């Protein structure tokens, strides 16, 4: 399985204070695609063959 | 904040052999997106948005059908169109604008300029 | 596809007051209402935006006027009147799959 | 070592060890998570609305472009900050 | 309290305390024996 993230979504940081470095989402720069994973067909048709007999 | 250079000689018969170019301006041309509306005689002009940097649209409305291919170049800063095929009940494609951020559903928060150029029956 | 609303080319006798609405083009909006802007335009200039994010002033434009917004059905308001007010008013909300308006107004000072 | 002539019952499901590789990994998870940074401050309220190509992408979903009010360094000031958060993150109270 | 045997203390009370939001307050009722509560030195 390869399952990927595309948007690489740059972050910021403030301080809490005293001593609290808070991170915290920043901005999107580029296209949005959600998550998700490929995998091979015809190699998940054939275990699952395998596995129902 | 720099409005938008736009060249229109629209005139021709209905072969849409007709290329229309957009320009740039001073802000930044990524990150953002556009729309192209025309002008029609009050009856409220057009619907054509457009994407982002490769966003997922090359149509935006129905009736526009293999008639619309928008495209986007990054390099030099500056769109263009190419409106093949034109059919009547047509004046010309008019306008450029920005979608912006911070807004909600979407928003056209600076034009361009508009461009007249009736096409049929020289 | 929507049914856009307006009554018909307005006119105002610079009395304060000038609610102009547009009810239902489509269905009902989710949680998110997403209902977008009012923008204006005039003969001697190109279009341009009132208010934004369905509900509050423009920065950019002076505090003068605002309008309502409820689900699907709404209208406008406005508050003490002037020389530039009287205009075109668009009314395009749909934001899913098409972009639409119907709606528009002709407003004038009555003389 | 491999052995030789002997049987033996085997049964699983009741194996004592299971439940001592339970034991220590919820040990070892909150004690690597302890010592390190504190926040109780940041569940404040706040106003919230989505993001704006959001609606232009295959994932038509939620981003919410989102802002709220956080203590700062000092006890007497505050600060205005912006920033994202998904719709499996944040809930409404039941105007803005 | 004062019908009863124990004419003594109880103190039907209240104050303002912080809810699970920093920026809320709540109002509440409650009961303290004089033997837990002391004053300063109006109500
Ligand atoms: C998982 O499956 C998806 C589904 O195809 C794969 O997405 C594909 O990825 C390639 C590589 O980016 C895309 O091609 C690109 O097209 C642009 C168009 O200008 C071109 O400039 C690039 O050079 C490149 O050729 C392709 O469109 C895309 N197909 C989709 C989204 O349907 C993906 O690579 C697979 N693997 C992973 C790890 O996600
Ligand atoms: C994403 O990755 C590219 C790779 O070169 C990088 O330049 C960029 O700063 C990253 N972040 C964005 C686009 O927000
Ligand atoms: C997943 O990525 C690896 C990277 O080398 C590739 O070899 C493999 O074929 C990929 N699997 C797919 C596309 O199912
Ligand atoms: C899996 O492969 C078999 C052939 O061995 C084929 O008959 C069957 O339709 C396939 N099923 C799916 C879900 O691809
Ligand atoms: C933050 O605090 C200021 C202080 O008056 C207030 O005006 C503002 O509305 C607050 N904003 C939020 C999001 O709490
Ligand atoms: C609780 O806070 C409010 C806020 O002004 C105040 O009016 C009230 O007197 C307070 N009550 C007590 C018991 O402190």
């Amino acid at each position: 399985i390869n399952c990927t993230r595309p948007n690489n979504n740059t972050v910021k940081s403030i301080r809490i204070g005293p001593g609290q470095a808070f991170y915290y989402f920043g901005d999107i720069i580029g296209d949005i695609r959600m998550a998700h994973c490929n995998v091979s067909k015809a190699t998940w048709n054939e275990t699952l063959g395998k596995v129902v007999k | 904040e720099v409005q938008l250079q736009e060249s229109g000689g629209d005139l021709v018969k209905p072969g849409g052999s007709l290329k229309l170019s957009c320009a740039a301006s001073g802000f930044t041309f990524s990150r953002y997106g556009m729309s192209w509306v025309r002008q029609t005689p009050d009856k409220r002009l057009e619907w054509v948005a457009t994407i982002s940097s490769g966003g997922s649209y090359t149509y935006y409305p129905d009736s526009v059908k293999g008639r619309f291919t928008i495209s986007r170049d990054n390099a030099k800063n500056t769109l263009y169109l190419q409106m093949s095929s034109l059919k009547s009940e047509d004046t010309a494609m008019y306008y450029c604008a920005r979608h912006g951020i911070t807004t909600v559903g979407v928003a056209m928060d600076y034009w361009g300029q508009g461009t007249y150029s009736h096409v049929s029956s020289a | 596809i929507v049914m856009t609303q307006s009554p018909a080319s307005l006119a105002v006798s610079l009395g304060q007051r000038a609610t102009i609405s547009c009810k239902a083009s489509q269905s009902v909006d989710y949680d998110g209402d997403s209902y977008m802007n009012w923008y204006q335009q005039k003969p001697g200039q190109p279009p341009k935006l009132l208010i934004y994010a369905a509900s509050n002033l423009e920065s950019g434009i002076p505090a003068r006027f605002s309008g309502s917004g409820s689900g699907t059905d709404f209208t406008l308001n406005i508050h003490p009147v002037e020389e530039e007010d009287a205009a075109t008013y668009y009314c395009q909300q749909s934001n899913e799959d098409p972009y639409t308006f119907g709606a528009g107004t002709k407003l004038e000072l009555k003389r | 070592i491999h052995l030789e002539n002997v049987t033996e019952e085997f049964n699983m499901w009741k194996n004592n060890m299971v439940e001592q590789m339970h034991e220590d990994i919820i040990s070892l998870w909150d004690q690597s998570l302890k010592p390190c940074v504190k926040l109780t401050p940041l569940c404040v309220t706040l106003q919230c609305t989505n993001y704006a190509p959001n609606l232009l992408s295959n994932m038509r979903g939620e981003l919410k472009q989102c802002s709220f009010n956080m203590t700062t360094e000092l006890r007497d000031k505050k600060q205005k900050v912006y920033s994202l958060f998904y719709r499996l993150d944040v809930v409404q109270i039941n105007s803005n």
